[PDB]
């Protein structure tokens, strides 16, 4: 009778806390039309030379 | 009736520039979800069949201006690809519609809006709701007027 | 302009969008005409489902699997590229094509 | 009632006058050519294509030539047509007429509706006034703005580039004056 | 042909299917209508796999990637108003009994752990990672509070043991 | 009479008809014999003439025959259609989901054309459906009942149309063919003709005149008075026969360069090779009719011709002109006349064989193009007939057509008067037939051409009104479709018993009788000015000689389910209409009770129907059980008959069928052995017989409600069996498989009794509303885990169960006990879809007894529901202390013009006490043409009045004087029908006697347990987020616009508001207001909708830059 659907993803339910979180640096990527973007990484983590902006 | 339209684009702030269009933008995939059903039986939501038709179209086009080749072929991809952009924006306006199984034309980006089946239609006809019930009635001859 | 919208209004202004604003909402240009992969279910890379591009199927997870954690929330892995957040931002992010 | 809110033309349209005077009543060759003798010195406004199965209006007895009638005295019988009696006799009759014939409809089944939610409805009719002439102030002519609007500006702009516009009220139906609307968002829906 | 058969294979599909999957769902395709046309019935799976030299659980495989998706712009019921996705239970949604259950198991649990002690709430909160998310380890939790794991082990199997009361736990056994 | 089992129904009827009611449903087994070519049809078809007699399968096979390739070098033919035996009979396919079908074998024939073949095979084409005993197919388990369907016979029409803008009747003429390209010739607003050859553009008749290869001069002597044609003749404007084919190809396809030879070859390409334009042998025979062309030859020839064509426009420029008659050269006179769509003489009736037909013929055109494509492509001297074909179009279209079509519906059986109606029901929608929103308005109504072959009473009163239809009891199909109607001929004024058939043309060259005439036992009437309906439909009082036919009978114009209604001479239109509709949603009884006052047609209609077990052949009867009848007949040989217990009906109800014979008794052929599920005795018994007053009862039965007494919940009088059917699959998935076992995760052993070692429950048990039917457990893979659920874990050491519980439960709202489990398996190898392993069916049935709110009606369009069940002691009780049932109101009766109602409560009562006319100084006067032996009658006997001639109200009043007392002297009911009741929840008696009587009562389908629904929270939808709609999910109501509407009316803009964000889209929001119900706090302010925001995302997908300002 019935038909269901699921999305292939999990939905958890947690707290969206804004005050304890992993610090983490910012790093600029330039592209070849004079163009910035900041991409925020992980602070123990492997920065690498190219990005897909 | 020319000065209608001369006027409107001259009053405002706006630019004659973005009737033409370099860049399209894509709508996000949970407005158009790939939902899998109990069993496999995959629905797609058919806007990703134009999506397909146009990404297909430009990289051939691509791939033919970066190889060299004669007018014929690049015009007539050319032409494709703004039929593509133009079967995704609004199917069946220009002559035949893009059809798909059976013969039966897609849904299009500008038929989410218009027609009885729209968004706008919906929205005006009424949403469904929560705590409710419905059954059928008797006549409740002792009651009170406000019971 | 509000991008949040918190519940106070005043005017609804339409407007004829150009190529700066649409390649200005979108978060990364799709190039590939894939959907998801026919075996293991998972979108794929540079497609109309991408999780670099429109944000994560799971809620708090990236794609490789390295981040789990709420604690990790606002970044972006090295390697699989995926930002880090609730899995209904995939509702709201928008790309654009390169003609 | 619907061709009534709509203001089309009926079908049975019997004409109107547009001025006094005896009638010169002539019944032609399958159809009727009534022209109307005006009471002042003025032209003869000739009615052309008046078919004999349409009949003569009885008042006070039945229709007669020479005829004293008066100025928006309904000729034939019938339903005349609200655009004619607007720009005939005004914009106060049109609404005594508009009411009136819809009134008329539903007393045929005992239906008792008050008029004041009739007078609603005819009051959104006749909000907008028609442009003949622009003067010097953004105007383009048939266009049909408001008459709120169109002597809000007209008392500024007198001043000041004093080439005032000029209007007339006009009629239109629910279909049309619901369209032209100020808000898009609204109108997108229908 | 080669070029055409090629682009054919890539792009005539709605979820992606490389080139030997469709040449073996294709071979698979002809031999089921050859033997359709031939048998007079539809074949066994075990005589498919048979004809075609592989085992009828990779047949079934191949014929579990060979279903093309359905859309979802098609009217289900009698009345065109009814379209195909306005009959699909989103499965993975929020019940939104849960949620609250949730809270108040958190609440209760959060009052459960005050009616121990400063120190064992502590050690429980940081061995279980309840305040943060991070599951600290004994090594943690005995240099937050300046002594050895295995004290810390011991206040731990104490705390453990302490929890497993029926007066102290009845409430938490009606969560699950 | 007629029927030997039968109950001695005594009738009231005055006229002896001479013919009985026909084979109720030959107007399905005799096209689905005739498409198959039964040896039965061929002598029914040879009884009638038709030399050269062909079923529909070697029609289409001989109209495909022979194939052809581009050179003519071979050739491939077809012949000898032949069947094999069903491969499983009736029962174990309507077990196993298995369809009833049959092989075809047809012998087909290759012949090479340069060297000389034949190749000879038995190709196999495909399985093929066959009908069963009952006019109904069996397709994967169910039962499909294929519908009838009206369309428009193909020929030639005329009509005008003046403008008023004109003043001038402009004449047209379509000639729609079937199967091919339209044609027009009509005229302008002008004196000038136009003719539209398939449908691009306005021409002149003299291009395609010149073009067909006619001259100026033979176009004079041809059509020679006319200024229309004489002036498109100096019109003419282009002169030239081949300039004339040059210009149709011109005008006629756009965007190509002419040529003068392909030109002259399209036009006989194009309307007269019999392989692209078909009108049919109907449309033949029609045209043929109407022009007088073809006379006494057979109807061959299937495409046009230029004389028909000539003699096309003849007829239009002298209809244009105005004549009576004309005659063509070499065919006789016909009369000059318009042409009605609505008339059955243009409207034939395309039934199941036509439309197993058009399927076949349309699948064998795919295979056919498929054949003539590898005819080439293929090498000579290796190929063959088993090679060449292929047979997979011709199966596809058939499985396409039998599910997923309009005309292929499910059997509607709640009863068995309801099978029968779906049956021999005429629609006129489906493929081939006019759209909903493209009916006509004049399409709906009655034309006066139904008499006898429709019914106007029995239609749906929905938006359906006149579009589905029922066909008449006497009528009958044609061979060609049109629908025929017996007549008694009769000659010079005597009325003879000579039956003759007619159609609804030759009904109108005549003129026709009334069927309660006068007659005076010798065959003549007994006055000379007799009722009459003329030829146009009119009604006249013509002379007693002109008159050459008579009806057979009353209740000739009505159909089945309508002649079931007595006194219906006496009721509304509309109240009949709704009486028979709602005559067949009627349920089936536990005790099924037969009715005292009734027609004659429930006997034949219940043994028609075929829910009823007939002795096949006579004999005597060995054993008699619960389960199976054997009998014994006459030489040697015994069969036995099984009967159908508790077997689910299409819709949920019971299908019992209990014996009514003994062990030693004698029977006859054609006599009822078995009853079913709504018989008693033989015939129909839709309800029960039940007491009822007419006072209007303390507002209770106010405004059509109705109340009951309590006995009839206390005797089981109205309570039926309802059966449901659940299901539930193991399939396949990634991670594993589902598994079907009771090791259900964190569910107590308290509700785990029930159910047996092997997961499913066991027969017996009685489930209440959400227990577990079915133990179903999935794989479900691996997830982090929250760290209060992990401490909660540690704390009390359950482990981890890392599969997912989805079992079977049983809905809301139900219960009952558990008959019958069903289990396939994989193991046990039966046909399953891919990837399933197990398939479980467990039928629940609950005993519905009767309640408030559920709908109760009569035979009269007297509906209501049930407005309160009282004791049976605060009932008012009749005079001797007998309680009422049923408590009807007087003020529905006289304003819906319904006393029919009033009529079946006198007689019922009548029939119930008894009666005894005293025949001492002879029949009283009232009682004189009332026939013998209803003189006297005992209690509790049956009668039948029929439809159109049944009682009348001198022998109803006076039989309802003189109606014997019951135990004491005690007349309980005075002259005029009513009886001093006594209130029995005061004391007093009213004080005003009141109608009380006998009705006939029937339980429906509009049940409150189907009905009553609600949802606090539940299931979401997918892509917009608004809770799901239906009764079947738990479904929330739709808010609609309207009331949006009162809402803004009333200025209660908060509620409008809470309703359109916090309950329906606030996906944040919703959360938020269940905690703060559930902790008891204030309901937070609502947020934006998650409809605005898909609104927002789409417009500016559409390149669209919308924003929202602040300041
Ligand atoms: C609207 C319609 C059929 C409706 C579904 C039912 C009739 C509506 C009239 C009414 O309200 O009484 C038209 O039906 C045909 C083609 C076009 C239309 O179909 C349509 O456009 C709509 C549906 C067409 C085919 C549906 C096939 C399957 O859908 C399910 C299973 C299959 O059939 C459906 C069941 C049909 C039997 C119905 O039968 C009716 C009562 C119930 O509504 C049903 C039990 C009875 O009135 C029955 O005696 C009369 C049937 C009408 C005969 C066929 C006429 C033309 C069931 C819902
Ligand atoms: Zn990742």
């Amino acid at each position: 009778r019935v038909l269901r659907g699921s999305r292939l993803g999990a939905v958890s339910y947690e707290t969206d806390r804004n005050h304890d979180l992993a610090p983490r640096q910012i790093a600029r990527y330039r592209t070849d039309n004079g163009e910035e973007f900041e991409v925020p990484f992980a602070d123990d983590a492997e920065i690498p030379g190219t990005w897909l902006c | 009736k020319r000065l209608k339209v001369v006027a409107a684009f001259q009053q405002s702030g706006n630019s004659p520039m973005g009737m033409v269009l370099d860049a399209v933008p894509v709508i996000p995939p949970e407005l158009r979800p790939m939902v899998q059903l109990d069993g496999g039986r995959f629905a797609t939501s058919d806007l990703n069949d134009l999506y397909r038709r146009v990404i297909n179209r430009n990289n051939r086009l691509k791939r033919l201006i970066d190889l060299g080749a004669p007018e014929i072929i690049v015009n007539n991809e050319k032409r494709m690809l703004q039929e593509s952009v133009d079967a995704l924006f609004d199917n069946g306006r220009r002559g035949r519609p893009v059809t798909g199984p059976g013969n039966r034309p897609l849904k299009s980006l500008s038929d989410l809006l218009k027609g009885k089946q729209g968004r706008f239609r919906q929205n005006l006809l009424g949403k469904r709701v929560d705590y409710s019930g419905r059954s059928v009635i008797v006549v409740g001859p002792q009651l009170k007027l406000h019971q | 302009g509000a991008m949040l919208d918190v519940n106070f209004f005043d005017e609804l202004r339409i407007g004829l969008a150009t190529a700066e604003d649409i390649r200005q909402w979108s978060y990364g240009e799709v190039k590939k005409p894939e959907t998801i992969n026919y075996r293991t279910l998972k979108p794929e890379k540079d497609g109309l489902f991408c999780e670099k591009i429109f944000g994560p199927t799971r809620d708090w997870e990236c794609y490789c699997g390295k981040y789990k954690r709420v604690r990790f929330k606002g970044i972006i892995c090295e390697r699989c590229g995926v930002e880090v957040t609730r899995a209904k931002v995939r509702r709201e992010r928008m790309g654009h094509i390169e003609l | 009632v619907q061709e009534l809110f709509e203001a089309r033309v009926p079908r049975g349209k019997a004409p109107i006058a547009d001025v006094t005077g005896r009638v010169r009543l002539e019944d032609g060759e399958r159809f009727y050519k009534i022209t109307i003798v005006p009471d002042d010195g003025g032209e003869e406004v000739v009615y052309d294509k008046i078919s004999k199965r349409q009949r003569l209006r009885v008042f006070k007895r039945v229709l007669s030539d020479g005829d004293h009638v008066e100025v928006g005295q309904q000729l034939m019988e019938g339903s005349a047509d609200p655009h004619e009696v607007l720009r005939v006799q005004g914009p106060r009759e049109v609404q005594i007429h508009l009411v009136r014939e819809v009134q008329e409809v539903y007393r045929a089944q005992g239906v008792s509706i008050h008029d004041k939610h009739i007078e609603v409805i005819v009051r959104q009719m006749l909000r907008r006034v028609t442009i003949i002439d622009s003067g010097s102030t953004e105007f383009l002519p048939g266009s049909l703005i408001d008459r709120a609007e169109f002597e809000a500006e007209n008392r500024r702009v007198v001043a000041e580039g004093g080439e005032p516009a000029a209007g007339r009220p006009v009629l239109m139906g629910i279909t049309k004056a619901s369209l032209a609307t100020d808000s898009w968002l609204s109108a997108a829906s229908f | 042909r080669q070029a055409i058969t090629r682009a054919m294979a890539d792009q005539a599909r709605t979820i992606r299917i490389p080139v030997h999957m469709v040449e073996v769902i294709n071979k698979l395709g002809r031999i089921q209508r050859e033997l359709l046309q031939d048998l007079g019935r539809e074949p066994t799976p075990e005589e498919l796999a048979k004809e075609m030299d592989i085992t009828p659980e990779k047949v079934l495989e191949i014929q579990q990637y060979a279903r093309e998706p359905i859309s979802l712009d098609q009217t289900i019921g009698d009345e065109g108003d009814s379209q195909l996705g306005d009959f699909i239970e989103d499965s993975e949604a929020v019940v939104a009994v849960d949620a609250v259950s949730f809270t108040l198991l958190q609440d209760q649990l959060q009052s459960v752990l005050d009616t121990l002690s400063e120190r064992e709430a502590g050690v429980v909160r940081l061995r279980f990672g309840l305040t943060d998310g991070q599951p600290r380890t004994l090594d943690e939790i005995g240099q937050v509070y300046g002594v050895t794991r295995e004290r810390i082990r011991q206040i731990e199997s104490k705390t453990m043991s302490k929890l497993r009361h029926p007066s102290r736990s009845q409430v938490l056994r009606d969560y699950l | 009479n007629s029927v030997p089992g039968a109950p001695n129904r005594v009738s009231f009827a005055k006229l002896r008809e001479p013919l009985e009611v026909p084979g109720l449903l030959d107007v399905q087994t005799d096209s689905f014999e005739w498409l198959i070519g039964s040896p039965r049809w061929r002598e029914s078809a040879a009884e009638r003439g038709d030399v050269n007699p062909v079923g529909g399968l070697e029609e289409v096979l001989y109209e495909l025959s022979p194939i052809e390739d581009f050179s003519g070098s071979m050739s491939l033919s077809f012949s000898d259609p032949r069947f094999d035996d069903v491969k499983a009979p009736v029962d174990e396919c309507k077990d196993k989901d298995m369809t009833y079908a049959a092989p075809l074998f047809v012998t087909a024939e290759f012949i090479n054309n340069n060297t000389g073949e034949i190749k000879s095979q038995t190709v196999f084409m495909g399985d093929f459906p066959m009908m069963t005993e009952k006019g109904t197919f069996i397709i994967n388990g169910t039962e499909r009942v294929v519908v009838s369907q009206l369309v428009r016979s193909p020929g030639v029409y005329f009509d005008e149309t003046i403008d008023k803008s004109t003043d001038k009747t402009l004449h047209s003429v379509k000639v729609i063919p079937s199967r091919g390209a339209w044609l027009e010739f009509d005229v302008d607003k002008r004196d000038t003709v136009g003719v539209r050859i398939d449908r691009k553009r306005r021409q002149p008749v003299t291009v395609l005149l010149k073009a067909l290869g006619w001259t100026s001069e033979q176009i004079v002597e041809r059509f020679g008075f006319s200024e229309i044609m004489r002036s498109t003749l100096e019109k003419d404007n282009t002169v030239g026969t081949d300039e004339a084919l040059l210009d149709i190809y011109r005008k006629l396809r756009p965007g190509e360069p002419p040529t003068k030879e392909s030109a002259q070859t399209l036009l006989e390409n194009l309307f007269f090779k019999e392989k692209r334009y078909d009108l049919a042998r109907v449309g033949r025979y029609k045209v043929n009719k109407k022009l007088g062309l073809h006379v006494g030859e057979p109807i061959t020839s299937s495409t046009l011709t230029e004389e028909d064509v000539v003699a096309t426009i003849e007829y239009l420029v002298r209809l244009h002109e105005g004549q009576t008659t004309m005659t063509v050269p070499g065919g006789v006179e016909v009369p000059v006349e318009t042409d009605d769509i609505d008339h059955f003489g243009n409207r034939r009736l395309r039934t199941v064989g036509e439309l197993i037909q058009n399927q076949i013929r349309v699948g064998m055109s795919r295979m056919e193009r498929v054949v003539r494509e590898r005819m080439t492509t293929q090498d000579v001297e290796a190929i063959t007939p088993q090679t060449l074909i292929n047979i997979r179009p011709v199966v596809a279209a058939i499985k396409e057509f039998f599910g997923t079509s309009q005309l292929s519906q499910f059997m509607d059986q709640n009863n068995p008067l309801s099978g029968l109606t779906h049956k021999r029901r005429l629609s006129a929608l489906g493929p081939g037939g006019l759209s909903r929103e493209r009916a006509g308005l004049e399409v709906r109504d009655v034309h006066p051409s139904h008499y006898g072959r429709m019914c106007p009473i029995e239609t749906p009163e929905g938006p359906n009104i006149g579009l589905i239809g029922s066909l008449s009891v006497y009528a009958r199909v044609n061979p060609f479709g049109f629908i025929e109607t017996p007549y008694r001929k009769v000659v010079d004024g005597v009325v003879s018993d000579e039956i003759v058939y007619l159609t609804a043309d030759e009904e109108d060259r005549h003129v026709v009788a009334q069927a309660n005439s006068p007659i005076d036992a010798d065959g003549r009437f007994v006055e000379p000015r007799v009722l009459v309906r003329r030829k146009a439909g009119e009604v006249e009082y013509v002379p007693s000689s002109e008159v050459d036919y008579m009806d057979v009978s009353p209740r000739q114009m009505v159909s089945v389910a309508t002649a079931m209604i007595p006194f219906l001479e006496h009721d509304d239109a509309n109240r009949a209409l709704m009486g028979a509709n709602m005559q067949r949603q009627a349920v089936p009884l536990v005790r099924s009770e037969a009715p005292l006052v009734g027609t004659g047609m429930e006997l034949r209609a219940a043994i028609d129907a075929g829910d009823v077990v007939v002795a096949e052949e006579s004999g005597v009867i060995e054993e008699v059980s619960a389960d199976y009848i054997t009998v014994m007949h006459d030489n040697g040989t015994r069969r036995t008959y099984r009967m159908r217990k508790f077997a689910r009906s299409n819709h949920g109800t019971c299908a019992n069928q209990c014996p009514i014979v003994d062990a030693g008794d004698r029977v006859e052929a054609g006599q009822v052995i078995a009853d079913g599920p709504c018989t008693d005795d033989g015939e129909m018994a839709l309800g029960k017989n039940l007491l009822v007053a007419i006072m209007p009862w303390e507002g209770h039965n106010y405004e059509d409600a109705i109340i009951l007494s309590n006995r009839l919940v206390e005797e089981d009088v109205l309570t039926s069996i309802h059966i449901e059917e659940h299901e539930i699959d193991a399939r396949d998935t990634k991670l594993g498989a589902e598994e079907i076992t009771r090791d259900i995760p964190n569910i107590s052993d308290e509700v785990l009794a029930d159910l047996d070692e092997r997961g499913i429950v066991r027969i017996g048990a009685e489930v209440r509303d959400g227990d577990i039917l079915v133990g179903k457990v999935t794989p479900k893979g691996e997830t982090e885990l929250t760290p209060e659920e992990r401490l909660l874990r540690a704390i009390f050491g359950e482990k981890a169960r890392e599969v997912r519980d989805t079992s079977l439960k049983v809905p809301h709202g139900e219960s009952g006990k558990v008959i019958g489990i069903r289990v396939f398996s994989r193991e046990d190898e039966d046909e399953l879809p891919a990837g399933v392993n197990e398939l479980v069916r467990v039928y629940v049935a609950q005993k519905r007894k009767i309640s408030d709110g559920d709908k109760l009606a009569g035979r009269h369009g007297n509906k209501g529901v049930i407005g309160k069940i009282l004791p049976v002691e605060d009932m008012p009780f009749l005079a001797d202390g007998t309680p009422v049932d049923i408590i009807l109101n007087t003020h529905g009766v006289p304003r819906r013009m319904n006393i029919g109602q009033i009529l079946e409560t006198h007689l019922g009562w009548c029939a119930h006490s008894g009666w005894k006319v005293d025949a001492a100084k002879g029949v009283p006067d009232w009682a004189a043409r009332l026939p013998d032996e209803l003189l006297e009658a005992q209690p509790n006997a049956i009668v039948s009045t029929p439809v159109f001639d049944g009682a009348q109200e001198a022998e109803l009043q006076g039989l309802l004087s003189c109606t014997l007392p019951n135990r004491d002297g005690d007349v309980l009911v005075d002259a005029d029908g009513k009886a001093m009741l006594f209130d029995g929840r005061s004391g007093e008696p009213f004080p005003y006697p009141v109608t009380v009587g006998y009705m006939y009562i029937m339980k429906l389908h509009h049940l409150v347990d189907d009905k009553i629904h609600a949802r606090s929270t539940g299931p979401y939808s997918m892509i917009t987020q608004q809770p799901l709609g239906g009764k079947a999910q738990f479904g929330g109501q739709r808010f609609g616009e309207m009331e949006c509407w009162a809402m803004q009316a009333y200025g209660a803009a908060y509620t409008l508001q809470e309703l359109l964000t916090i309950k329906s889209d606030d996906t944040v929001g919703r959360v938020k207001v269940y905690e703060a119900i559930v902790k008891g706090e204030n309901i937070p302010e609502p947020g934006i909708p998650e409809s605005f925001k898909v609104l927002l995302k789409e417009l500016q997908s559409l390149c669209l830059n919308v924003e929202v300002l602040s300041s």
